[PDB]
């Protein structure tokens, strides 16, 4: 709407650079990662890596540097932000506080200047004099490293080559003395000058060589022995000092276009290389003091790399944009010099598209060979520790078999009409017999008691058993010989119901006595003791109500009526943070969860949950010192309480029927889980956090749409594939290429575009249909139209051409998803683009090229046009809430149009032109349209006299910092709305709305905040949420930075008063009065809980 | 082939007469600043940034308008009339005068200047005061845009982003795969961004500025370019006060492409299906293009359209060379032959050794451009 919070939900994953030094201490050997807004700090170990410390910066890092001026005891770093903030950090730690302390910082914009073609490039000289900086054309910045520079102050110096590709500070030289690649009218040259340090000016170097190979990109600053340059092309490698000259033009480098170096070694004899392709190179610099020649290795296939580093022990980390980073061994006599991955580190971008299924995210993530499907989740994990092929299992009891040990020994399981005992001996599990327990009855409860006995409930009888001699001491029965049909027990007494009657028997010493009796269907029963519990809860089939007896008087004190026909299967009385409550679960998968009273046994509040639409089973089991509650059910979900209030997680595990928590010697504070085919051992997982499936493609996803009916994904992906001599071939195997079924539709690369249909719970590439050549697949709906009750997977394509600029060809195809394959339905040829598609009221909505056309789905099962607006722009974009269409265009040109059903045509409202370059739209609400706009910003226009009623008026701004490919609805877990975000970086994020008095305390709150948050690099943080362009800055507007928000709760208790101080809270009257700590401190915890939290980094 | 005519002579304006004085001082006015500016009383063409525009000024009121417009920043505002007759614009141009010239020979006071368009605006409110009128206006900023694929962008890549010097279909082809390769990066292909991409329009455009001139001195700004364009097309006042509300430069190109492809008959405006001449007799007789602005003996400014050949025209009166803007070619009144509406003048060449030996010049307020059997597209 007008007011909006941003919040991030899911951190930036790709990795934009990666340096090694000294920076936690002169003993350290650091490894430093950018992922966009983020700095991740670890300590290189034998083992890995360990995580020291993350720190986010009001900043997109684009320049970061490790360096040690003459005095310092360890490195510096220096970064600079894409708005050209600046700054030299160091690490600062004491015990267990660590802060990253501002050394300097300063601004280094220039009010004129035309940023460089090849961007920002920051280097600093070996011997620590300076930073120097490429920002625009024409000029080279020089920010002297002097002690007293603590506001970076800079000087220009003037490049009479105005197209500098790379550029660094070479070693070995009298002077800081640049090298550099340049282009001219007369082709491609390199050039060094010296920095007079006195004069502030360049002096002509020592060397230069013109006419380098045409495609020459990227230089290697060679240390000293050697000293000189290095020089990569597209064919070539050469080497230059004052007089040395040599090069190669090796094949084994001929496919590749390298991009990313890293040095091995201190004195440069070898270099690490990688191309565009996942090709990891080794270049060795080979000596006779004197340097002899240069020799190139492959060394293998990494993922493709952005930035590498080489670490320590052969292994080396490879910083990935497209798909996940790694941690690599060069192992690397016997074999040539090769790679292995040895760890792989989640990467989400570039996210290009997304949906979410129920009411998960699932992205189409990277690209190329590193293309896949994410899967993400947020939960709680089972590390899974065994599996046993048991089926049928109907009931599960740990069990102590040994009265001398507190640890159990023994699982016990019942199925239909039976019992079986394991026993468990470290991890091997082994079935045995138990003396004194059948075997030929299911048993509906049995463990250990009072008295060091064992009891096991079955629908025949209670049967009581001794710990030292196993045996039967006492066994109870119905009266009549009934069968039991309900079951509860504690370490000291039995409730047991026989239909409709009831009966509460104790356990003593080689005994059980029946002390009571009562007719009520019974359908659940419970008497968790909170040894003896004076109070039976009990659920019916008749009233469908829970009750709460008394003991062993079994006199009603309370009666809650649930309503309806489902009858109640599970009821349970524990306590969350010494407060009592009793639940409930029913048959259809609702929990009715009440407050308890041990002593008058009343509901004190009642509140109904969804858990799932099977029946739901509840277990107690201990975390920590804390109790919690397993549900088991097709969603199980574990239950527990933060505050005293209760929150319920997603166990991250398909159906399980059964659980109870299992301390053994192999598997202590554990958990054993049951569903139809298999009993499984496991640990859960101390805490919440995202839970990620890849899936691997092998080739690029483009779209993806979910077909609930048919429960499978459709993917349209891309495959890159070479004209072959012997005619085009894939270069490897991919999902389009090993699809389960196939479909057709019918040294130069060419792109062969796909649908897959991919299965929603193995993720097997069921099917994948093959478009036409050179047919372009731009967009996918699945949907229902007309009065046709199938579901389709809908398709618009264009056909691209070289010699054609726009597309005059296209067509939209109807295919349906039947048995295991796809058929075509329908296709229409259309004369243009097929841009975007959305299901609209049963019809289907187009833009083709500049027209927006609206489609209906015959009888005949033909799409028939029934009316088509021309815009004045390309409806490259189109969203649709009711009748109302959003179209947008590539530069930021909206048109909110509106369908006439009695006009059959459209009419447009509104309209607005702000040319900028546009990534992405999506309509929040009737009147306001969220937007992605250049650089890395949202925007939000409303509609508000003709001129008047036709103006889209500007009502929010802000510097994101984030590129958005997506914006979709959804649900992934004040405020209203949520609108979440894809983004090339991987990173995740929430739109959501705010009443204006909750956008007027959250921004007065920002404003406080900001004076008391240290910011990193002291980047101020209304400079760094201010809408942005090279040219513009506009301050932020209508929007809230949910992030910083956030951080109000982890500052100190003092500050937090500081922050409230002013602030005039509202607690829905209008009465607004002084906020306190403890009123904010519940606002921004209810405000975390609307996204998914982010993991803690550090140990 | 244009043969012994001097193709620099149309834009010096000889007709004017004598040397003008030069004036090289330029006045910018800031973005979305608000400035008041005056208007000359009897100007009604729509000018575009970095157009020429002659005038001859014979009225004392603009004659002192003018001679104190030189003493300042010597700017006027060129208004863009919706409506002519009721003198109502929501737009303009600002014209900065660079020649001046002042005749007063047997007491005849006569004032010929040459402008140039120098910033869009729109118009805040008109009032009229010694009858000139000043307009307060806010300046219209030119949107600049990086390329798109600026903030997407792999910083590996950076180091490619410099290509080889152009020699070729081949070239723009790997310029299309190298230019928008992190196109992969986002929802959309490579061949939608060159839609998009300044270089590869200017490139387009320049093709069929090929066809009207074929003797390149151009403009390498995307900004320079598509003004140089916006004043060549032989459009409509609709559609040039469209084209004139453009902000981007790429938005610009892209419009000017649009119309150049579509819009391929030029037809009497008057009459609206008769067909005068086709986009295929349209060129250059003049180095700034096909069509330019100039003044007559009257003060009243004609872009005039060179054309080798049009139809279904009367000509009236005898040629003649008095006040020709077209040095060595006499002029000849055209009228449309149904509604008789004055289109502009054949002209014929004095000298047997010149070529083209006749050509027409069409008045562009005369003309409807027609798309044979118009949205503007931004
Ligand atoms: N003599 C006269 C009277 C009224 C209007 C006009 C003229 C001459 N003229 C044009 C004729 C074409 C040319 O090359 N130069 C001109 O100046 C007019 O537009
Ligand atoms: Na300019
Ligand atoms: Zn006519």
């Amino acid at each position: 709407m007008s007011y909006n919070y941003v919040v991030t939900a899911q951190k930036p994953t790709a990795v934009n650079g990666c340096v090694t030094g000294h920076f936690t201490s002169a003993e350290d050997l650091n490894l430093l990662i950018a992922k966009n807004t983020r700095l991740e700090i670890y300590v290189v170990t034998a083992e890995g890596l360990r995580p020291v410390k993350e720190v986010g910066m009001y900043g997109k890092i684009a320049v970061m540097e490790l360096f040690r001026p003459k005095g310092e005891s360890k490195d510096l770093l220096f970064i600079l932000t894409a708005k050209y903030n600046a700054c030299i950090l160091e690490y600062k730690q004491s015990g267990e506080s660590i802060d990253i302390i501002t050394r300097a910082h300063g601004n280094v914009q220039d009010r004129i200047g035309r940023p460089s073609e090849t961007g920002i490039i920051g280097i600093i000289d070996p011997e620590c004099r300076m930073i120097g900086l490429r920002l625009y054309d024409g000029l080279f910045k020089v920010i002297p490293l002097d002690r007293d520079n603590k506001e970076l102050k800079a000087f220009n110096i003037r490049l009479e080559e105005l197209h500098v590709i790379d550029v660094k500070f070479l070693y070995g030289c009298q002077a800081p003395t640049i090298c550099f690649v340049y282009q001219d009218p007369q082709g491609r040259h390199v050039k060094t000058y010296e920095v007079s340090l006195r004069e502030k000016e360049f002096n002509k170097g020592p060397w230069k060589q013109e006419n380098v190979e045409a495609e020459a990109s990227m230089v290697i600053a060679v240390p000293e022995p050697f000293g000189g340059a290095i020089i990569i092309g597209q064919e070539s490698i050469t080497y230059h000092n004052g007089d040395k000259y040599l090069a190669i033009a090796p094949p084994i480098i001929k496919q590749s276009t390298i991009v990313c170096h890293n040095r091995v070694d201190p004195n440069g004899s070898r270099y690490l290389l990688g191309d565009m392709e996942g090709r990891l190179f080794m270049l060795l610099l080979e000596k006779e003091v004197t340097l002899k020649d240069l020799r190139v290795e492959l060394l293998g296939e990494t993922s493709i790399a952005e930035c590498l580093t080489y670490l320590d022990n052969g292994v080396v980390f490879v910083g990935s944009r497209l798909g996940d980073s790694q941690l690599v061994k060069l192992n690397v006599n016997e074999q040539g010099s090769y790679v292995v991955a040895m760890e792989t580190f989640t990467n989400l971008g570039p996210i290009v598209d997304m949906c979410v299924v129920d009411l998960q995210l699932v992205t189409c993530s990277g690209a190329f060979k590193e293309g896949s499907l994410r899967i993400i989740r947020n939960g709680i994990g089972i590390h899974e520790h065994a599996s046993i092929d048991l089926p049928g299992i109907k009931g599960l009891w740990p069990l102590r078999s040994d009265p001398n040990r507190e640890t159990d020994d023994t699982l016990v399981l019942s199925f239909v009409g039976q019992t079986r005992v394991l026993m468990l001996n470290g991890e091997e599990v082994e079935e045995t017999e138990l003396m004194g327990f059948v075997d030929d009855q299911q048993t509906f409860f049995c463990g250990n008691v009072a008295h060091q006995q064992l009891i096991q409930i079955t629908s025949a009888s209670v049967r009581l058993v001794s710990q030292e001699p196993k045996a039967l001491v006492s066994e109870w029965k119905e009266p009549q010989a009934k069968n039991i049909s309900v079951a509860s027990c504690n370490s000291s007494q039995v409730v047991v119901a026989v239909g409709r009657a009831l009966y509460y028997l104790q356990i003593h010493p080689q005994e059980l006595r029946q002390i009571s009796h009562t007719e009520m269907e019974v359908a659940c029963l419970d008497i968790t003791p909170l040894g003896l519990s004076p109070l039976c809860a009990i659920g019916l089939w008749t009233d469908i109500s829970a009750r709460i007896l008394k003991l062993p008087s079994f006199e009603l004190l309370h009666k809650e009526m649930l309503g309806g026909e489902i009858i109640p299967r599970s009821i349970l009385m524990t306590t969350f943070e010494s407060s009592h409550y009793l639940l409930c679960a029913l048959g259809d998968g609702a929990l009715f969860y009440f407050g308890l009273n041990i002593e008058t046994g009343l509901l004190s509040d009642r509140k109904k949950v969804t858990l799932g639409t099977q029946p739901t089973v509840l277990r107690t089991f201990r975390s920590l010192s804390t109790t919690n509650v397993f549900a088991c059910s097709d969603r199980p979900t574990v239950i527990y309480s933060s505050n005293h209030k209760l929150v319920f997680s997603n166990v991250n595990l398909k159906e399980v029927n059964y659980m109870c928590p299992l301390n053994s010697d192999g598997y202590p504070d554990s958990l054993a889980l049951a569903n139809n085919s298999t009993l499984t051992i496991g640990t859960i997982d101390e805490i919440q956090k995202l839970h990620i499936r890849t899936v691997p493609l092998y080739e690029s996803p483009r779209k993806i749409c979910y077909q609930e009916v048919s429960q499978c994904f459709g993917v349209l992906s891309s495959r890159i594939e070479v004209q072959d001599t012997s005619g085009t071939t894939a270069l490897r195997p991919s999902a389009s290429t090993q699809a389960l079924s196939s479909s057709v539709s019918s040294g130069e690369e060419v792109e062969v575009h796909n649908l897959l249909i991919i299965d929603q719970h193995t993720f097997e590439v069921l099917h994948a249909h093959q478009f036409l050549q050179n047919e372009y697949a731009l967009s996918l709906v699945s949907c229902k139209l007309g009065k046709d009750p199938n579901t389709y997977f809908i398709v618009g394509t264009a056909m691209v051409y070289p010699e054609e600029a726009e597309p005059k060809q296209g067509r939209i195809v109807v295919f349906q998803y039947s048995d295991g394959k796809l058929q075509t339905v329908a296709e229409k040829e259309v004369k243009g683009a097929v841009y975007s598609m959305v299901e609209f009221n049963g019809k289907l909505l187009a833009s083709i090229n500049s027209t927006v056309r609206l489609y209906e789905w015959t009888t005949e099962k033909e799409l028939r046009t029934e009316c088509n607006h021309y815009n004045n722009i390309m409806a490259l974009y189109l969203k649709t809430k009711g009748d109302f269409i959003l179209v947008g265009d590539l530069m930021r040109s909206v048109l909110l149009l509106a369908y006439k059903p009695m006009e059959g045509n459209f009419e447009e409202i509104a309209r607005d032109f702000n040319p900028n370059w546009m990534s992405a739209v999506e309509i929040l609400d009737d009147d306001n349209f969220l937007g992605a706009e250049n650089a890395f910003n949202l925007f939000v226009c409303q509609k508000d006299t003709d001129e008047e009623r036709q103006h889209l008026q500007e009502v929010g701004l802000f510097h994101l910092g984030e590129f958005v490919n997506v914006f979709c609805h959804g649900s992934l877990v004040p405020t209203q709305g949520s609108v979440l975000f894809g983004t090339v970086n991987g990173m995740i994020g929430l739109v959501t709305s705010l009443s204006e008095s909750w956008y007027n305390l959250l921004l007065d709150m920002q404003n406080r905040l900001n004076k008391v948050i240290k910011s990193v690099g002291k980047i101020e943080h209304s400079f760094w949420r201010s809408f942005h362009t090279e040219r513009k800055t506009e301050p932020a507007t209508g929007f809230i930075d949910g992030d910083l928000i956030e951080s109000f709760l982890d500052i100190s208790r003092p500050k937090m008063q500081e922050v409230v101080a002013n602030l005039q809270y509202d607690d829905g009257s209008g009465m607004k009065r002084e906020a306190t700590a403890d009123d904010l401190i519940k606002v921004v915890e209810e405000l975390t809980r609307i996204h998914w939290s982010h993991p803690q980094f550090e140990k | 082939n244009i043969i012994n005519f001097d193709t620099s002579l149309p834009t010096s304006h000889t007709y004017l007469g004598a040397d003008m004085e030069e004036f090289h001082g330029r006045t910018l006015h800031d973005d979305d600043s608000c400035q008041v500016i005056p208007v000359l009383p009897q100007v009604m063409m729509i000018l575009i940034p970095g157009q020429t525009l002659p005038l001859q000024l014979f009225h004392p009121q603009e004659v002192s308008m003018v001679r104190n417009l030189i003493q300042k920043d010597r700017t006027f505002a060129v208004l863009a009339y919706s409506n002519v007759q009721e003198r109502e614009a929501q737009f303009g141009t600002t014209a900065e005068i660079y020649a001046y010239r002042e005749e007063q020979d047997f007491g005849i006071e006569i004032v010929k200047v040459k402008a140039i368009g120098r910033q869009r605006f729109k118009v805040l409110e008109l009032r009229t005061q010694d009858g000139i009128q000043q307009a307060k206006v806010q300046i219209l900023p030119e949107c600049v845009l990086p390329s798109t694929m600026s903030a997407v962008q792999l910083e590996s890549l950076n180091k490619c982003q410099i290509f080889p010097s152009k020699p070729s279909y081949k070239w723009w082809q790997k310029y299309q795969k190298r230019k928008f390769h992190c196109a992969n990066l986002t929802s959309w292909p490579r061949w939608l961004y060159s839609l998009y991409d300044a270089e590869t329009l200017m490139d387009r455009i320049k093709k069929q500025l090929r066809e009207w001139d074929e003797n390149d001195s151009l403009p390498s700004n995307p900004i320079d370019f598509s003004y140089r364009v916006a004043a060549c097309l032989p459009i409509d006042d609709v559609l040039r006060i469209q084209l004139l509300k453009i902000g981007s430069a790429i938005q610009r190109l892209r419009c000017e492409l649009d119309i150049m492809n579509k819009c391929t008959s030029l037809c009497c405006k008057q009459c609206q299906e008769t067909e005068i001449t086709t986009k295929n007799e349209i060129f250059s007789l003049s180095l700034c293009g096909p069509m330019a602005a100039y003044v007559n003996p009257h003060g009243y400014v004609h872009e005039t359209l060179t054309v080798y050949k049009a139809c279904n025209l009367n000509l009236i009166g005898r040629p003649s060379t008095e006040h020709s803007w077209f040095p060595g070619y006499a002029w000849t009144v055209a009228q449309c032959k149904i509604c008789a509406s004055h289109i502009g003048w054949k002209f014929t060449a004095t000298k047997k050794d010149m070529s083209p030996q006749k050509f027409w010049g069409l008045t562009r307020s005369a003309l409807l451009p027609t798309i044979p059997d118009v949205i503007l597209c931004l």
